[PDB]
């Protein structure tokens, strides 16, 4: 039943957003583990923000 | 089904 | 002096541009009306809540 950070694992890499709930949402691929989740952006922010500004960077357009 | 992307514009 | 060696705290991301040939950021700065450029991976390390506000904004579907 613990989900996203509260698995206590290590985030990868972000391989979603969505804010389809009314908040941003990243889908977080957690180290060694099969198993994504979704976290708020807020707290992904804080927690390991260039995680977060690396599945930014990787998606600019102009 | 679209992808999300950061949409920039250049300065100037 | 230019950029983060003004000394001044970053406020919010502005713009940006590539025509440096990496990706700049405008800065302006709190207390001071005169904003310039900044390399992206410096404001990345310096302060990345800023560049997280300013992507956040962009976010596009």
């Amino acid at each position: 039943k613990p989900r996203g950070f509260a698995r206590g694992l290590d985030p990868e890499r972000i391989i979603g957003a969505t804010d389809s709930s009314g908040e941003l949402m990243f889908l977080m691929k957690w180290k060694d583990s099969d198993e994504a989740d979704l976290v708020l952006a807020k707290e992904a922010n804080m927690k390991c923000p260039q995680i977060v500004i690396a599945f930014y960077e990787e998606r600019l357009t102009w | 089904h679209k992808i999300p992307y950061v949409r920039l514009e250049r300065l100037k």
